[PDB]
């Protein structure tokens, strides 16, 4: 798979194409298409997965929420090279990926390649659930410092959203706190202003 | 869904029984014969068996104690 | 921020708190603009005398 | 945020991160200065 | 650590007047065979370090150590020796396809390795 | 098909206080999510009627360096906690409060004088900090009827919050109907300084906005 | 790798191994549903006969009565209706899996039923005499049953030689036959 | 020159414009620099990149899946992924990943039963490959056997 | 053609010789979407030939890399073309230039994230005027190959069919050309040859009732791999001396 | 309220056949410019339209070869054929047919006018012939849609249908395409300042503004009016 970029998608979270699911899971569309009384023969079930019908989506949409699945680049080389995400269905042709774990995948998203696997028994799922998972893999296992690190357009804005030409509009206004966001988008000041007074609790 | 793992891991501590019981535990569920002792929220045997692992009822003493119970109740 | 977030809270506020993070730069960084273009580099006059 | 558990291979954990910054370089008496007291 | 390992031997300690033993190996012989029975027959040891590209050679079991650099000569001999390898290390694990001892399943091969105790 | 439109049925709303409230919507149709919620949050926040206060006249020196006599709290935060006040008329226009208490200390809204259409959401919010002795003060506030907002640098002397809201944001995500995926979900969370229903002030500006097209159309779909 | 290696097919008889896999059955069953399977031809009729796979199967309890609940069972396990052991039971099975509206369905029925002979020697006047069916009006119900697709297994199986290994070459050039 | 130019289309020297939003329909500030750019698309499209694939054809020697889209084929791991799979301690991944998925024949087919049957339940096997490695070696002069 | 050049584009297009060129040309006489015709004028014009030059287009024939070639002209009617001059513009050439790819309308700004390494957004617009849409040929291929058994024949007759599979085929078995395909549709109808058996009273009851198939031949007929979709261009048909099937040839 | 002072569709301006220029009555502050994007948004999202759905015609067969006598390629008269603009009646899913022989060019003035097709721009070119024994024949479908349809969406549609021989194009039914607003202040005395919202739209000439700015305005209250209860 190719791979984008999940601006939303938050971070335990990957982007799966339904092209390639339907497939991966499709033995166990089987069987909860025989659990659903839906499909009375294995052929019929074959059939019906082979003609895309509205309740085969439905029945993947419910299977796959609560299972992970795991990815991993090409040239993997320190610990984190492989992870585990929730997968999010997306009507597409690529997989899309946490902003953030791009750094640790050492990923560039230029044209660029992952593996999947799907994670069959339970325990599997279970050691996805608990030690793959990006949740648990903050700190780096080499020095210490925190793997997930913003670099890039995050820290622009950031630092725009953190200064002050001399004073912008509104220099001597004071507010509470909660103001601020209200009088930014309408009108009276912006976030360039200084010598700006609220109270902080 | 479940966001992180910390709960139970705290209850646990090895951060390996854990993945073993509730290994143990979601396998009972799924063959079927048991009952969640946890309200479900139409969640899978997995999670469902991790937030009761984490809410403080279910370890690899308590399981094994109802497994000898009902092994001698044959 | 993210270092201290993690070592006082736990895990569940500074992971939120990353992702919250990275939500409101994205908006601000598509509300800021931030261009760049020729005039924005500004070559000090005096090379001139100093080659 | 704990002592390190039982069971886990320390050597795959270690070797693994010592090569992985590959971003190295290839190709290659009288005068004593204090910085303090 | 890795590199501090076949340590070679002077004086004969009733072990074996042999060079190329383990150092683990040789403390536990120094262990249990001093402080049992004779704390006499002493074992002097030379701590000699192998390199990267050597000290994984030496190693108890064939099965490993021979995808490494060559296995036509760790064949050949483990062949005239005949060594055993009980599967010890993490590849030999990989090799046979079973529950690697490390991480959650290291308690279940502990078990096996308690369940080789009696029978 | 030709004119028909996929109109919002899931219209459940979950509320954590009487003042907060979070607001989800079935998927809309492609890009209305956006321009629903832009257009609903600054018609909601620029332009809402209410009643707020707008000056005071306390005893002592009309500039800000005034001192404490024993209030020993500056007027500017004492100013800043008027702000956060809601007062609701029903009928009346302008008109001025006063209050008048002993030196125990905890200045709560009980203390103004009780009006007949002037009205106090919370009565234990805090006008004036712990007074040190038995000396008393006078505030002569008053409040007026507008809309929207208005500072008080040019439109004079605190402040002027006719908007009875508090914080308001939308969120779009994907949704799908049966197959297709671009659907527009809507999801609106806002807060509320008080007196009003966050149900019922989405209701009040969907109204406003509603009336505020009306003539556009010209009388149309009249059957 | 990309070294090439025999890619494994269905063979006409993996298809329903895996069909019995999947499909619930005894362990007794599964054992006469392999056996069935043994009994399997590339045609797709059973070879063997019932009373065959009843002494195969070496069981006091092995009565004719499971193996033929079996054997049905079989029929419709796999997509292509197999191990009918007959014309007739192939016919009817594919009349079966065809949707009861069908034009002379009945018809076509009674005729493949016990009229096989009729049609085998083409006696379109026996036939007609006998069955009393209708005159030209039966053709259609023939042209149903001639797609009924005969041996369905066949379909499955699939090979070729490939080879005739010559060892001489003669063939025209300059108007000549030179060899 | 080009800012000479510009004068004549009558387009702002400096070469930025201001830009509203599409969504809020407000001013952006630190107007954008906007232009026309030639841009080409390249050969690496992703109508032929992608490849999914659950169980297809496998190969008679080492049983093994069979690879790079060649006739619907499986992908690879490698030995610095079990690096790091063995460095997490998921070695019931690793279990799955070396009998389940590889040519353990035995397995698939259990595997295929009991996810169909919704068991999820794990039957380990013993590889083919290994088998395959044993007969190789005994070819030679060598005796391998396994003992109890 | 792109609006920012270098000058050496006029030159590389005319020098790969993708295009066809113009030699000793006075003036076009007839111009079809497939052919060119120039009357060269007498002063280029030497005894012994009528005076007039044709030049037969290339339409979408395929290329190594399963890309589609093909040339356009530029000359309407009647135009006065002198020597050396471009007349149909190849791939990627618009009037003689190399060309290869669109102006496109760019804003250099962070956009929620979406541009965030190296990401690039892209307009409906862009999908909708069909900028940067490829056409691509695919070739399939099939052989009979003469067995002991008997030879391979193509006659559309495959047992175990539907009609409707068969409602694309024409009387040979190739398809008709400029027709659709997706799945695994049959597009060549080869039947393999099997080998005589017994008597076999089954098989023999069984050709009495259906026959016609006997189950001579097996079904090797060619079909679309899985995955692709798309319509049939054209098919060729390269037939040994010495046979003389042609039914549709 | 307090008197928002309804504004109401005046001066409606019409500076060419496809460019207008629309204003309104003075408003409340606040409201200009989101009235504006609300308006933009929805004029250029969903405002029905009539375009072209397939093409049938007996010369050529299929979509990537030639006929003898035309200039361009027939995906060039595809693509031509693409952007022609036409409005029709109330009934909808027409048919029109085209036939021309001779060396002339080939435009939308010499096609078979019905009752209920009216061509805005009879200066198109359709891929004017060449030889003088060329002579094409073919026949359009127009139909009406809202949004932006590809071909490959409605082959569900046809599956028996569709012969060989007839040829599927894209849909846009977008018949606008380009639309501005700017937010000024004038033309009131009386009371406070006020703000005039003046709209610049650019459209193809099948739809009139006057309509497409009540269908709008239509629309969003048809989809507004579920927030009231």
């Amino acid at each position: 798979s190719v791979i984008t970029v999940g601006p939303y998608l938050r971070l335990h979270q990957c982007g799966l194409p339904k092209k390639m699911a339907l497939e991966l899971f499709k033995p166990f569309i089987y069987g909860k298409l025989e659990l659903r009384g839906l499909a009375t023969t294995i052929k019929a079930a074959k059939k019906m997965v082979e003609r895309e019908e509205a309740v085969v989506w439905d029945i993947l949409d419910e299977v796959i929420r609560e299972h992970p699945v795991l990815l991993n680049r090409a040239p993997t080389l320190h610990r984190l090279g492989i992870q585990a995400f929730e997968p999010v269905l997306i009507e597409g042709k690529a997989i899309q990926l946490h902003p953030l774990v791009c750094a640790a995948y050492n990923a560039d998203f230029d044209g660029d390649q992952m593996a999947v696997h799907v994670p069959l028994t339970l325990e599997a799922q279970l050691e996805a659930r608990a030690l793959m998972m990006s949740t648990n893999n903050i700190l780096s296992p080499a020095n210490g410092e925190p793997i997930i690190v913003p670099s890039q357009d995050v820290v622009l804005g950031l630092y725009y959203m953190t200064r002050d030409c001399v004073n912008a509009k509104g220099e001597g206004m004071v507010l509470t706190g909660p103001k601020e966001a209200e009088r930014l988008y309408r009108s009276g000041l912006a976030s360039l202003h200084a010598r700006v007074k609220v109270r902080i609790t | 869904a479940r966001v992180t793992v910390q709960d139970a891991v705290e209850k646990i501590g090895n951060r390996f029984d854990l993945v073993l019981v509730a290994a143990r535990r979601a396998r009972q569920m799924q063959v079927g014969g048991k009952d969640p002792l946890v309200p479900e929220e139409n969640d899978k045997t997995t999670v469902i068996a991790l937030r009761e692992i984490e809410e403080g009822l279910i370890n690899n003493q308590i399981l094994d104690v109802r497994e000898r119970q009902e092994q001698q109740e044959q | 921020m993210l270092n201290t977030c993690y070592r006082i809270l736990g895990l569940k506020p500074t992971v939120i708190f990353a992702d919250q993070i990275m939500y409101t730069g994205f908006a601000y960084a598509a509300r800021s603009g931030a261009s760049v273009g020729i005039d924005d580099m500004v070559i000090p006059e005096k090379k001139h005398e100093i080659i | 945020g704990h002592i390190i558990n039982k069971g886990e291979a320390i050597g795959v954990i270690a070797a693994q991160s010592i090569g992985e910054p590959g971003t190295q370089l290839t190709m290659r008496e009288s005068s004593i200065q204090v910085k303090n007291k | 650590r890795q590199m501090l390992r076949k340590a070679t031997i002077v004086n004969a300690g009733s072990s074996d007047f042999l060079e190329g033993e383990q150092v683990e190996y040789s403390r536990v012989k120094i262990a249990n065979r001093e402080l049992e029975a004779n704390g006499k027959v002493g074992a002097t040891y030379s701590r000699d370090l192998l390199g990267i590209t050597k000290a994984s050679l030496a190693t108890e079991s064939f099965i490993s150590a021979a995808s490494f650099q060559e296995t036509t000569r760790v064949l050949t001999e483990a062949a005239v020796a005949g060594k055993r390898d009980e599967l010890r290390g993490l590849k030999e694990n990989v090799i046979v396809g079973r529950l690697i001892p490390a991480g959650t399943g290291y308690a279940y091969h502990q078990d096996r390795m308690r369940r080789r105790a009696a029978g | 098909s030709v004119t028909e439109f996929l109109k919002p049925r899931l219209v459940d709303i979950e509320q954590v206080s009487s003042t907060h409230a979070k607001v989800t919507l079935e998927p809309l149709e492609r890009g209305f999510g956006h321009t629903l919620g832009n257009a609903l949050r600054r018609i909601l926040l620029s332009s809402m009627p209410g009643c707020a206060v707008t000056e005071v006249e306390i005893d002592g020196v009309l500039h800000e360096y005034s001192t404490k006599e024993g209030v020993q709290e500056d007027i500017l935060e004492i100013l800043l906690n008027l702000k956060g006040l809601a007062v609701r008329v029903q009928g009346k226009d302008e008109v001025i409060l006063t209050l008048n208490k002993s030196g125990i200390g905890p200045v709560t809204a009980a203390d103004i004088t009780h009006d007949g259409d002037v009205e106090i959401v919370k009565p234990q919010h805090v006008i004036c900090h712990l007074t040190d002795e038995n000396a008393s003060i006078s505030m002569r506030i008053k409040v007026q009827r507008g809309r929207g907002y208005v500072p008080a640098s040019t439109r004079i002397l605190v402040d002027a919050c006719y908007s009875p809201v508090e914080r308001i944001a939308y969120n779009v995500e994907a949704a799908r109907v049966e197959q297709r995926t671009d659907l527009d979900k809507l999801v609106i969370e806002m807060e509320t300084n008080g007196t009003i229903d966050p149900e019922e002030a989405i209701r009040r500006a969907a109204t406003i906005l509603a009336e505020q097209l009306e003539a556009f159309v010209d009388l149309r779909d009249v059957r | 790798l990309p070294v090439y290696q025999g890619e494994t097919t269905q063979t006409l008889q993996d298809y329903l191994m895996w069909q019995v896999e999947l499909t619930p059955f005894t362990d007794t069953d599964r054992a006469i549903a392999t056996s069935i399977v043994d009994a399997v031809d590339d045609t797709g009729y059973l070879t063997i006969q019932i009373e065959d796979i009843v002494d195969s199967i070496g069981d006091d309890e092995i009565g004719l009565e499971e193996v033929e609940a079996v054997l049905k069972r079989i029929q419709r396990f796999d997509p292509v209706g197999v191990a009918a052991k007959d014309l007739r039971d192939c016919l009817l099975i594919q009349l079966s899996q065809f949707a009861k509206e069908t034009p002379w369905l009945e018809e076509a029925r009674l005729i493949i039923s016990d009229h096989l002979d009729l049609l085998a020697n083409h006696d379109f006047r026996t036939l007609m005499r006998v069955t009393r069916l209708k005159e030209e009006v039966l053709k259609e119900a023939v042209n149903l049953i001639q797609s009924l697709d005969p041996r369905p297994g066949q379909s499955i199986q699939t090979s070729e030689p490939e080879y005739v290994i010559p060892d001489v070459l003669v063939r025209k050039v300059s108007g000549r036959w030179t060899v | 020159e080009i800012k000479e130019l510009l004068k004549l289309g009558d387009l702002p020297t400096s070469g930025q414009i201001r830009l509203y939003d599409g969504r809020t329909g407000e001013q952006f500030e630190r107007p954008v620099t906007v232009g026309y750019m030639y841009m080409l698309k390249l050969n690496h499209l992703v109508d032929d990149k992608m490849h999914a694939r659950s169980t297809g054809s496998y190969s008679l020697v080492t049983q093994q899946p069979l690879g790079g889209k060649a006739q619907f084929g499986g992908q690879r791991f490698g030995e610095m992924e079990v690096w790091a799979l063995e460095a997490y301690g998921a070695a019931y991944t690793l279990q799955e990943m070396l009998t389940v998925k590889s040519d353990d024949v035995n397995g698939r087919t259990k595997m295929y039963k009991n996810i169909v049957d919704g068991n999820h339940q794990m039957e380990p096997g013993m590889p083919e490959s290994f088998n395959v490695l044993l007969k190789e070696i005994r070819s030679l002069g060598i005796n391998i056997e396994l003992e109890d | 053609k792109p609006l920012v050049g270098t000058g050496m584009e006029r030159a590389v297009a005319v020098d790969s010789g993708v295009t066809a060129v113009a030699k000793r040309g006075g003036v076009v006489q007839y111009v079809d979407a497939s052919r060119i015709v120039i009357k060269v004028n007498e002063d280029e014009m030497y005894p012994g030939e009528a005076g007039i030059d044709i030049y037969n287009l290339t339409k979408y024939t395929r290329s190594n890399q399963n890309t589609c070639i093909n040339q356009m002209p530029c000359v309407s009617l009647g135009e006065p073309v002198e020597r050396g001059d471009v007349l149909a513009d190849g791939p990627s050439t618009d009037l003689g230039e190399l060309a290869l790819g669109q102006n496109m309308r760019v804003a250099f700004m962070p956009w929620n994230g979406y541009n965030f390494e190296d990401s690039i957004l892209v307009s409906e617009r862009v999908v909708q005027e069909d900028r940067f849409t490829t056409i691509h040929i695919q070739e399939l291929a099939c052989v009979s190959r003469d067995t002991k058994l008997g030879p391979e024949e193509i006659t559309a007759d495959i047992p175990n069919v539907g009609e409707a599979a068969l409602s694309k085929l024409d009387e040979s078995g190739i398809v008709y050309i400029g027709a659709e395909v997706t799945g695994g549709d049959i597009l060549v109808g080869k039947v393999t040859p099997k080998g005589e058996t017994q008597l076999t009273p089954e098989e023999k009851l069984l050709r009495a009732i259906f026959g016609e198939k006997a189950s001579d031949v097996k079904d090797s007929s060619l079909r679309v791999p899985n995955g692709v979709s798309g319509t049939v261009i054209d098919v060729q048909v390269f037939t040994r001396d010495g046979v003389e099937k042609d039914k549709r040839a």
